[PDB]
């Protein structure tokens, strides 16, 4: 855990405002780390693969895949989890 | 090729289609020159023949392949001049409700019932996926713990 | 014309214009190039420093690229030159 | 007409 | 020594041949370039786009030197003669305009 | 001994192209790759036409009358086909890639947009014999310069607008003096315009362009001429405007963005009735209902295809296509259901009847190699190249157990015991077959004995022996349940492929490397019969191949094999362009089937890969129901059926059977010689003509007598009818009556009834249960409402 | 061009604008980065522990890693040789089955060669670890019967 | 409140609920429906009983059913 | 499938109730037809889910008694399928099994 050494570009009104409205930069970590992986595997994949090997891949959203929608949640939990 | 029909072409100029489940004579050709050959095409829409005069072959298009086609027997005597429906047709429809007494569901989809009784589900589930100058801030987040020590310490906004 | 004639084996056997006002857009522009290449009188009254201001109860100019009555285009219809370029 | 042509108000205001 | 590429992208790519670099990459904001065009006398690049306008392109200047447009359609073609004088050009609504640069 | 047909594709909704509603707007043709797939919106059900392109699809219309589908692949070749008929009618060549077509909404002509040119032709009629040369062209209008977006027909099958990318719109008449009303160009766009259409009245011409501007053209004085007099904008970040659609009718405009969402509106006033987002892909292709009320989106990249109702807010359809190949399938032990596996690592649980995706599932990290079912079919089980085994509920859809080596051991192959307590994967790479008890998730012990990787496993139905087989030139019969174990090894001439276990469990079949499927006895260990299958498969040389089809070695053996449930044939298939319907008491071909047509696939005929697709397919199995059997490929999985039944095979037919006589023992109340004599002619229309004829007091007479040879085929009959008849009280009472005098014949052979008998199990299961369920509930529901005081 | 004189090429300089490894070079640094990225990350949480475990993994079951591995050793153990090792011609030669790397690329051309039960057509082929030992010869190969007609095994019951 | 903290606990068990159903059929019938749904703590109590006394029904309908096999031996017996 | 149940909530729930009557007299009179028999009886529940605190609230009401008994005098008989169906899968497990 680090402290800025620096001026600090935000003056208290906006420290102040930023307090009344794990880690996001993390996850942005996670993401391209994630898109390294594919696009390492998918090159990979395809010099050492016998058969064909497709390239990986505001507004509401419409869920292209739904993971039965007339099954309800609670009746997916067994009695003993009730 | 369906195994249910036979063509067959005789010397007297004449082709003559024979339903076998019947065992009748369905339809009747007169060519002027005497069929020497008859042939079916592997899929059927096509029937080949040869005539004693022509050197080509000649090429037929089986329209029943393209609509039903009725078994009633042809007429004997006006061929020789010349030179119960759904059971015509080949087919049956279910009746409605065979007897009254007995029960009979809907001409439908047997989804539709679960459709209707779980109605309510699915459209929770089909639903899509989802400052002021004068700052009012007090407490231990301005350093005023004295405050917090001495006891002095928004959804009805969202309503 | 704007239909071709094709005699073939299968077939052969037997304009206006109308687009957006452009003038009036060029015409536009030319007016936005010459006022931010003309001198411009800003006003340095800084309200308050000699008299009460609230509810209650000196103009600088600056130097342009080219005055708006020196500028080449000026005369030239149909045309926008660019000074500050 | 084009070439290609075929062939009260309720004021909103209420008492209380 | 230099090429010179107009696209739909609006960006304008000038790459020197012998150096082997791109000297400078701008947008025209006048949309996409139906017409190209170079004037010998000054090596100035002439662009015809949808508005009709004809902007003037220079490696070295970030802004067109001159924005002209002949005619109401898009300019489909754009011809300079040797000179460098004359420039003619054809709109898309069958309009002709011969220019002196 | 029956003919299989192919009927639909499943793991396939679409691929490109446009997607068009029909008519009557219950039914939405989306194209499929190489073929085009229908989809019955009302009725829930699916078929894929058996036509079949030289390449992919670029562009279908289907005409209002409902009776003509064209359609053109890439290279501008069109198939004209019969709808309501299914058959193909004529063929031709544009000798152009074709953009777009769609038919007058009068029906004589249709539009074809080539490039730069739009080509106007007459229909052929329908109702004439099959016309030898019946493409005439009407007209050909050449006034664009560059290439044509779309197109859009005038209501009154009088004016065309057709949209390019000189970024302008231009409307012509169909009809030659009616020239000088529409030969306008339309400009003003900045960048290529998407769409033009018409207003209702048609005086107002509606344009869009990619850049996102809409611009309402009206014929007015400044005499007249047409002018914007309104400029709408659609304020998309960096989304472009990529498909359009509008419907005069309604006033509903549907906008597909690049960034994969969509906006309608209502036109004039340009007001967002909804947004909406499928994804981060552009939406390939949007349609309107007839009506106006229901919406069709699809993109290509991951496939979607959509059916929206703006109206409810409401979704008739939502339906994916596997991304990568599917590698493997099982049915459900009745064949309600097929589940089929990826290279992706995602499961997807299908529904033959309806031929739409229950669920997915992606808890498995790397692609899936094996899936089955347990024999009772509540349990499901997967194993990925992840390096586990996954432990799937398809009654509440959750993984309520999975299971993993040791050192992660890579599975390729997977069997579940027909008790589904023990499991048993395969390695190619450790050489052991790992077990686990389905209860504890504990590894039991791992089974040694291959010198070679496992290359398939199965357990059997009945009598429990586990069949090993490898590429070790030999086969091992595992008897782990009991004090003791025991192997029996056996040795062949080549690697084994892929191994079919008998569901009697006495035989089991093995595919090699040779082309041979050989039969061994497991009780006997030894060798009973042998097929040959190296000529009988079929290879197309690759274009990238530098050496003959004939003299090439790449695949002459068949990597999956699967017996019928009657037991007297195998499906077979590898990486080829075939698959092979042999018979086994006999050694001989029954049929064999083109898996695909298209020139795109490779096999239908120095740091860089040349490396294309490739047709292969992954996995074979039977229907339980043993009308169908699907193979699993890379454009989706096949369903070959066999429900036309358009052939006539009679049994024991004699001159006195005719359908007359057996009418006439109706007229005569000879309902038991009527009923056999149908049975023996064998001819749906009859035998159902009988069966419904039948008085409910007569049934139990009738079903004492009838001859055991029959009885198969009559309770056959009924489970196959009862499950989409709407008379389920006569087709239990038969049931009733047919068990009740012939229960102890069918008890003393199971096997003979087996498939007769889970037909009728899935009669009285899948729909006769769920019926009485809500008759019950009610019941005591409503015993509560009378017997309980109300509140005060 | 031609080449320049003396003062020309002083006048002058980088006016000459205007086997190939530049795909396993990108390989070798998209490795290099991928491992940097996960370096940044902290030493505790355990995506990324998973994740690089997962890269030794992945590129062991080639044969790029002879043997397990530390990802500080990925950085500098990763190299285009090792891919080019890998690569199918390239084994052949080890194995012996062609005395020349040109030599192999017109076996695996004319179909003479198959790993595990599918045939390769495609030089630029690299074999994995668990594959490598499965590259063998087609059953009916010319070649394969010249192997046992020296030696006097050719048994034709296996139609080789 | 305490009973059917009880009953709840029954139900639990196949050998004992049978018990606990009888005892909540006696209460719905000799109460205020509307009276059990205001008091407090109920709602959860009745939220862990429902998914027990539905899996005795899955059970008890298949003894039901189990039971139509006599049947057959009574038909067969009759011939 | 939307259209119904739309329907089915809207139906009037004031005193006299006769609306909420009257569709049980219809479904009452559709049971008696013995066709449509599964649809009638997803209808029925959906007046349970949609009013059933209106049925529970008023049921010592004459109108709604009497329209609600007269629906089991029909669908009390149609209880044999129940005892039909619950003897074809057991003996038919038990053929199949032993």
């Amino acid at each position: 855990f680090e402290l800025s050494d620096v001026k600090s570009s935000k003056s208290l009104a906006e420290i102040y405002e930023d307090d009344y409205t794990l880690s996001e930069e993390l996850q942005k970590a996670h993401s391209e780390i994630s898109e390294l992986y594919a696009n390492l595997v998918y090159k990979l994949d395809v010099l050492s693969s016998v058969h064909f090997v497709p390239k990986p891949a505001e507004t509401p959203t419409i869920s292209m895949e739904d993971a039965p929608l007339y099954m309800s949640n609670a009746s997916s939990l067994a009695p003993q989890e009730i | 090729p369906e195994g249910r029909w036979i063509v067959s072409a005789s010397l007297d100029s004449t082709i003559r289609t024979w339903d076998l489940p019947t065992g009748g004579c369905i339809d009747g050709i007169i060519v002027d020159n005497v069929a020497t050959n008859v042939k079916f095409s592997p899929n059927g829409d096509l029937l080949a023949t040869t005539h004693v005069t022509g050197n080509g072959i000649c090429i037929w298009t089986n329209r029943a392949q393209f609509k039903t086609v009725s078994t009633r027997t042809i007429d004997e005597s006006e061929f020789a001049r010349m030179a119960l429906n759904d059971i015509d047709f080949n087919t049956y429809t279910s009746l409605e409700q065979i007897d009254k007494e007995l029960l009979t569901l809907s001409i439908g989809p047997r989804s539709k019932m679960n459709t209707l009784l779980h109605l309510d589900v699915i459209r929770k589930r089909s639903k899509p996926k989802e400052l002021p100058f004068f700052l009012q801030l007090s407490g231990e987040k301005v350093g005023d713990e004295a405050s917090v020590r001495e006891g002095i310490a928004h959804r009805r906004d969202q309503e | 014309s704007t239909r071709l004639k094709i005699v073939d084996p299968y077939g052969g056997s037997d304009e206006a214009f109308a687009g957006d006002d452009v003038v009036a857009e060029f015409q536009e522009e030319k007016k936005r190039v010459i006022d931010d290449e003309d001198d411009k009188e800003v006003d340095t009254t800084l309200p308050g420093w000699g008299e009460w201001a609230g509810a209650g109860s000196f103009i600088k100019k600056v130097k342009g690229v080219v005055n708006k009555d020196k500028r080449r285009d000026k005369n030239l219809q149909n045309v926008i030159i660019n000074e500050k370029v | 007409v084009a070439p290609t042509a075929l062939k009260d108000d309720d004021d909103d205001v209420l008492l209380d | 020594y230099l090429l010179v590429t107009a696209g739909e992208t609006g960006w304008l790519k000038y790459h020197d041949v012998s150096t082997g670099q791109l000297v400078s990459e701008l947008r025209t904001k006048a949309g996409p370039t139906m017409a190209m065009a170079q004037n010998p006398w000054n090596a100035v690049m002439h662009l015809g786009h949808s508005n009709g306008t004809v902007s003037l392109w220079s490696p070295s200047m970030p802004e067109p030197l001159v924005k002209l447009l002949s005619a109401r359609g898009p300019v489909n073609s754009i011809a300079i003669d040797r000179s460098g004088y004359y420039m003619a050009t054809t709109g898309a609504d069958r309009s002709m305009k011969i220019w002196d640069i | 001994k029956s003919d299989f047909k192919f009927s639909n594709l499943l793991g396939t909704v679409y691929r490109q192209g446009n997607i068009t509603f029909s008519d009557d707007g219950k039914q939405l043709l989306s194209p499929v790759g190489n073929r085009v797939s229908v989809f019955d919106l009302i009725n829930n059900k699916s078929f894929t036409f058996e036509y079949e392109h030289r390449k992919n699809i670029a562009a279908i219309d289907l005409n209002k009358q409902g009776t003509l589908l064209i359609s053109i692949d890439e290279d501008g070749r069109a198939i004209l086909v019969n709808f309501k008929a299914r058959n193909v009618l004529h063929h031709f060549n544009f000798k152009e890639k074709c953009s777009a077509v769609k038919f007058s909404p009068d029906g004589r002509l249709f539009a074809l947009a080539s490039g730069r040119f739009l080509q106007i032709w007459k229909t052929p009629d329908v109702n004439k014999d099959r016309q030898f040369a019946p493409f005439v062209r009407h007209r050909v209008h050449a006034g664009h310069f560059q290439d044509i977006t779309s197109l859009t027909w005038s209501q009154d099958s009088r004016f065309i607008l057709t949209t390019s990318k000189d970024l302008s719109a231009k409307i012509w008449s169909v009809d030659s003096e009616e020239k000088n009303l529409a030969a306008t160009t339309f400009n003003g766009h900045r960048d290529y315009v998407m769409g033009a259409f018409f207003s209702h009245d048609q005086e107002k011409i509606y344009t869009v362009s990619k850049d996102g501007a809409v611009f309402v053209w009206e014929f007015t004085k400044r005499k007249y001429s047409w002018r914007i007099t309104k400029k709408h904008f659609f304020y998309a970040n960096q989304a472009k405007v990529k498909c359009v659609t509008f419907h005069p009718a309604t006033r509903l405009l549907a906008v597909g963005f690049t960034s994969g969402e969509f906006r309608l509106y209502d036109l004039p006033d340009f007001t967002l009735i909804q947004q909406l987002s499928m994804g981060q892909n552009p939406v390939n292709t949007v349609s309107v209902n007839q009506t106006g009320e229901w919406l069709a989106f699809g993109s290509s990249k991951l496939g979607q295809l959509l059916v929206y109702e703006w109206q409810s807010e409401s979704y008739i359809l939502k339906q994916q296509g596997h991304f990568d190949s599917t590698n493997s399938l099982a049915y459900s032990p009745d064949g309600s259901r097929v589940v089929t596996a990826s290279e992706d690592g995602k499961i997807k649980v299908w529904d033959i009847t309806s031929g739409f995706c229950l669920a997915t599932f992606e808890e498995h990290t790397s692609s899936v190699t094996a899936v089955q079912f347990a024999k009772r079919g509540q349990v499901m089980f997967s194993s990925s190249l992840d390096g586990t085994v996954r432990a799937w509920d398809l009654i509440r859809y959750r993984n309520f157990r999975t299971f993993t080596g040791t050192e992660r051991i890579q599975f390729n192959c997977l069997a579940v015991d027909p008790s589904g307590e023990v499991v048993c994967a395969g390695s190619l790479d450790n050489f052991d077959i790992h077990v686990w008890s389905v209860q504890t998730g504990q590894l039991l012990d791992a089974l040694s004995g291959h010198e070679g990787p496992v290359s398939c496993l199965s357990f059997s139905q009945e009598n429990s022996v586990l069949a090993s087989a490898s590429w070790d030139k030999t086969i091992r019969i595992w008897s782990i349940f009991g004090r003791s174990q025991q192997v029996e090894p056996i040795e062949v001439y080549s690697d084994v492929l892929a191994l079919s276990m008998r569901p009697d469990g006495k035989e089991v079949a093995v595919s090699t490397l040779k082309g041979q499927i050989s039969i061994f006895n497991i009780e006997d260990a030894k060798q009973v019969g042998n097929i040959d299958c190296r000529k009988d498969i079929i290879s197309g040389r690759f274009n990238q191949d530098r050496f003959t089809a004939k003299n090439s070695e790449r695949s002459k053996f068949f990597t999956t094999i699967h017996y019928s449930f009657d037991g007297m044939a195998i499906v077979a298939g590898g990486n080829n362009n075939s698959i092979c319907l042999y018979d086994v008491p006999n050694e001989v071909l029954l049929k064999r089937f083109i898996v695909s047509r298209n020139m795109a696939l490779n096999g239908t005929l120095l740091s860089t890969r040349k490396m294309r697709p490739e047709v292969r397919v992954t996995s074979v199995q039977f229907s339980p129901t043993a009308n169908a059997f699907a193979a699993a490929s890379t454009e989706g999985l096949l369903i070959y059926s066999t429900n036309d039944t358009i052939l006539f095979d009679p049994f024991d037919l004699d001159v006195d059977v005719t359908p007359h006589s057996t009418v006439e023992a109706l007229r005569e109340k000879q309902f038991l010689n009527a009923l056999v004599m149908a049975f023996r002619l064998n001819e749906e229309y009859l035998i159902n003509k009988v069966y419904e004829a039948i008085p409910i007091k007569e049934i139990p007479l009738v079903a004492s007598n009838i001859p055991a040879i029959y009885l198969p085929r009559i309770l056959k009959f009924i489970g196959d009818f009862a499950i989409e008849s709407q008379h389920i009280e006569f087709n239990l009472i038969w049931i009733k009556a047919l068990l009740s005098a012939s229960g102890g014949y069918i008890n003393e052979h199971k096997y003979l009834f087996s498939t007769a008998m889970r037909s009728i199990q899935r009669f009285i299961v899948r729909v006769a249960k769920e019926v009485v369920n809500t008759t019950t509930d009610n019941k005591y529901t409503y015993r509560f409402l009378v017997s309980t005081d109300g509140s005060m | 061009v031609r080449k320049l004189k003396h003062h020309e090429q002083k006048l002058l300089k980088k006016v000459d604008f205007l086997e190939d490894y530049h795909k396993y070079n990108r390989i070798c640094g998209d490795i290099r980065r991928l491992a940097n990225k996960l370096s940044l990350l902290p030493p505790t949480d355990p995506f990324r522990r998973k994740h690089e475990q997962l890269l030794l993994d992945k590129l062991y079951a080639m044969g790029v890693l002879t043997t397990k591995s530390k990802i500080s050793d990925l950085e500098n153990k990763v190299t285009v040789s090792a891919i080019c090792r890998r690569r199918l011609p390239v084994i052949m030669h080890r194995l012996k089955m062609a005395e020349t790397i040109q030599d192999a690329v017109k076996f695996i051309e004319q179909g003479h060669v198959r790993v595990g039960p599918n045939l390769i057509n495609d030089p630029a082929y690299l074999v994995t670890r668990n594959m490598e030992d499965y590259v063998t010869w087609v059953d009916n190969s010319k070649i394969k019967k010249t192997l046992l007609r020296y030696r006097n095994q050719i048994d034709d019951f296996d139609f080789s | 409140i305490l009973l059917m903290k009880r009953c709840r606990d029954w139900n639990t068990n196949a050998k004992t609920h049978t018990i606990a159903q009888r005892t909540i059929r006696c209460i719905l019938m000799h109460h205020n429906i509307a009276k059990l749904s205001e008091i407090p703590g109920m709602v959860k109590i009745v939220d862990a009983i429902i998914p027990y006394t539905q899996r005795h029904f899955t059970r008890v309908d298949n003894l039901v059913e189990q039971s139509y096999i006599l049947d057959y031996a009574l038909v067969e017996m009759d011939k | 499938p939307a259209a119904v149940d739309l329907e089915i909530r809207s139906l009037n729930s004031f005193e006299p109730f006769d609306e909420i009557v009257w569709f049980i007299d219809a479904l009452t009179q559709g049971l008696k037809s013995n066709k449509n028999f599964e649809l009638y009886e997803t209808f029925m529940s959906l007046l349970f889910k949609a009013h059933g605190d209106v049925i529970h609230a008023n049921n010592k009401n004459q109108d709604i008694a009497s329209a609600l008994q007269n629906w089991e005098d029909v669908h009390k008989k149609e209880d044999r399928l129940d005892d039909l169906v619950k003897f074809c899968m057991g003996v038919a497990a038990f053929v199949t099994t032993a």
